[PDB]
RNA sequence: GUAAUUGGAAUGAGUCCACUUUAAAUCCUUCCGCGAGGAUCCAUUGGAGGGCAAGUCUGGUGCCAGCAGCCGCGGUAAUUCC
RNA sequence: ACCAUGGUGACCACGGGUGACGGGGAAUCAGGGUUCGAUUCCGGAGAGGGAGCCUGAGAAACGGCUACCACAUCCAAGGAAG
């Protein structure tokens, strides 16, 4: 049919749980400031690429 | 005892109250609040007095420490120390006596009282007994 | 053209406060009937009771079906359809839990594909429909 | 009632509008090269910097003789040359009119111990005000937004009660010292 | 910045004697003693198509479930759901 | 009491509404405005709803009285106190 109110929950009921892995913990506050300020601007880019943005993949 | 310093200023005299009050400051640098029965005995040996007479209250150390500040005077008789003293700073010391009841303790015994008439055989002994 | 003429105060003042009444936004702030009308009464939230279970179809570009409820509010008691607005909590909700219906984000109008609905539901059996979809809390046993 | 104050606002405000990506590169360097820890402290020197720009450009349109921008002007003036934002010897209505958002960060205290040489490494310089180790003449202060005056300026040291200017270490000396001491010589 | 090895006249949150504070108290300040290597002494709330800063990465679902203030996204390779 | 027949109104009387206590003020901000002010300051009003009084220099008082209306208290049923 077209799903009329039975299957409420029908994708996160069959939702495969990949787990949920951990890191070290992120430097927060002023040290966040820090280690953001380092990766955009003191850190200059070798290549071209017409300004790539900060989530390419 | 090594860098403890009593130094004052703002000072005044006045016969009104029979007083001399002046605005104390202390210097110590690696110690912690002075007691106050070590700054009246220090004030004693300043102005050639004894510590019975010499009141001090209100010390509030700056931040960092070192110089604590308060205020502080000296009365001119004992008896002048038990008049013109309000009562709770001549009770640090033990010259005043306040051992009453709690107040919620006052005000029913005078709402009890207030419901007997006349009777100085009923109201002296107005629900005394249950102790 | 306007009337300019120093002296004629009474006459602008007279035009602006009748043509005032002629915008959505002064009148149906400032008649009455507007406000006696609406079922929060002049709130941004109620509480209701769960009566129905319900699903609407979406609009023409989508085709889906919309969870939503009949709430029926504690408070000047009337008919209310209100929408569940996440993935699983109609589930969540049952009948006669008692809920918090809020606005649905644009004051009385719908929002989106929802045909006809006017709010949406937050705090079903006094804890919260975003707390029951993340697990922080459970129904109450 | 009360016998309270009932008095307070606000030192920042937010911008007009969020997201526009040449304002929040600009002022994300001014977050990192002065080492600041979010940016409503960057907000509330450019308001002090804006309302100072707004008493000083409503002086500038009124011309010359009256007492109230004598009195207002000239004490605007003396006001933030004893801050040292601004030199004694050119102190007009005119140059204040350019003077920039930088000029109020160095006068904090959390970059004039960094340019003193009493830290290197200017997020250095807040691990030792903060944490008590930086004293302005007779007095310590643990706060890095303390904007210094020209006058005080010369008199920035490590405390005598720190470990940098003084004596009796803290804890982790005194732990490293009896650590080796728990059962042997 | 990976990745550390460490350690150092670093320190607080906490714990807790003593003064100070106050009508009496507690706080804040002052100062013994302990108290930091996943410093596990753990930072969250929202977003990531456009407006509007940030992914056409990977799996799952297949106009369903849902998202989306607005335009819109989903019908078996979704940069928009989970 | 005896007389005269007047007063007010499209420059909005009169009636109705107010989710109306008034003001000092508060948010906003090119100027001009728009909105809020129950709320510590001043002024007013009312102590369940009306009404009538005592005393006092000052109250139509309510942690003063009296009566009706509304609600409600104890009782040994006769009464007492809100």
């Amino acid at each position: 049919v077209h799903g009329s109110l039975a299957r409420a929950g029908k994708v996160r009921g069959q939702t495969p749980k990949v787990a949920k892995q951990e890191k070290k913990k992120k430097k927060t506050g002023r040290a966040k400031r820090r280690m953001q300020y380092n990766r955009r601007f003191v850190n200059v880019v070798p290549t071209f690429g017409k300004k790539k943005g900060p989530n390419a993949n | 005892n090594d860098t403890v310093t009593i130094r004052t200023r703002k000072f005044m005299t006045n016969r009104l109250l029979q007083r001399k009050q002046m605005v104390i400051d202390v210097l110590h640098p690696g110690k912690a609040t002075v007691p106050k029965t070590e700054i009246r005995e220090k004030l004693a040996k300043m102005y050639k007095t004894t510590p019975d007479v010499i009141f001090v209250f209100g010390f509030r150390t700056h931040f960092g420490g070192g110089k604590t500040t308060g205020f502080g005077m000296i009365y001119d008789s004992l008896d002048y120390a038990k008049k013109n003293e309000p009562k709770h700073r001549l009770a640090r010391h033990g010259l005043y006596e306040k051992k009453k009841t709690s107040r919620k303790q006052r005000k029913e015994r005078k709402n009890r009282m207030k419901k007997v008439r006349g009777t100085a055989k009923a109201n002296v002994g107005a629900g005394k007994k249950p102790k | 053209g306007k009337c300019r003429g120093l002296r004629t105060a009474r006459k602008l003042r007279s035009h602006r406060r009748d043509q005032k009444w002629h915008d959505k936004q002064y009148k149906k702030a400032h008649l009455g009937t507007a406000l006696k009308a609406n079922p929060f009464g002049g709130a941004s939230h109620a509480k209701g009771i769960v009566l129905e279970k319900v699903g609407v179809e979406a609009k023409q570009p989508n085709s889906a079906i919309r969870k939503c409820v009949r709430v029926q509010l504690i408070k000047n008691g009337k008919k209310i359809t209100a929408f569940v607005p996440n993935d699983g909590c109609l589930n969540f909700i049952e009948e006669n839990d008692e809920v918090l219906v809020a606005g649905f984000g644009r004051k009385g109008h719908a929002v989106g594909d929802i045909p006809g609905v006017r709010f949406k539901v937050v705090k079903v059996a006094n804890v919260s429909l975003l707390a029951l979809y993340k697990g922080k809390k459970e129904r109450p046993r | 009632p009360v016998a309270r104050s009932w008095v307070c606002r606000k030192t920042y405000v937010t911008p007009r509008r969020p997201f526009e990506k040449s304002r929040l590169d600009q002022e994300l360097k001014l977050i990192g090269e002065y080492g600041l820890r979010n940016k409503r402290e960057v907000w509330r020197v450019k308001f002090t910097l804006a309302k100072i720009r707004k008493a000083a450009r409503e002086l500038l349109t009124l011309d010359e003789k009256d007492p109230r921008r004598l009195f207002e002007g000239n004490a605007l003036l003396r006001r933030l040359v004893r801050i040292g934002v601004l030199d004694e010897g050119k102190m007009k209505l005119d140059y204040i009119l350019g003077l920039k958002i930088e000029d109020f960060l160095e006068r904090r205290l959390q970059t004039q111990v960094f340019k003193l040489g009493l830290a290197k490494s200017i997020h250095h310089a807040r691990v030792l005000i903060r944490q008590r180790h930086i004293r302005v003449r007779k007095q310590v202060v643990n706060i890095p937004s303390f904007i210094v005056r020209l006058d005080s300026q010369k008199h920035i040291d490590f405390s005598l009660r720190s470990p940098y200017g003084g004596g009796r270490p803290g804890r982790v000396k005194r732990k490293n010292a009896k650590k080796g001491q728990g059962g042997a010589g």
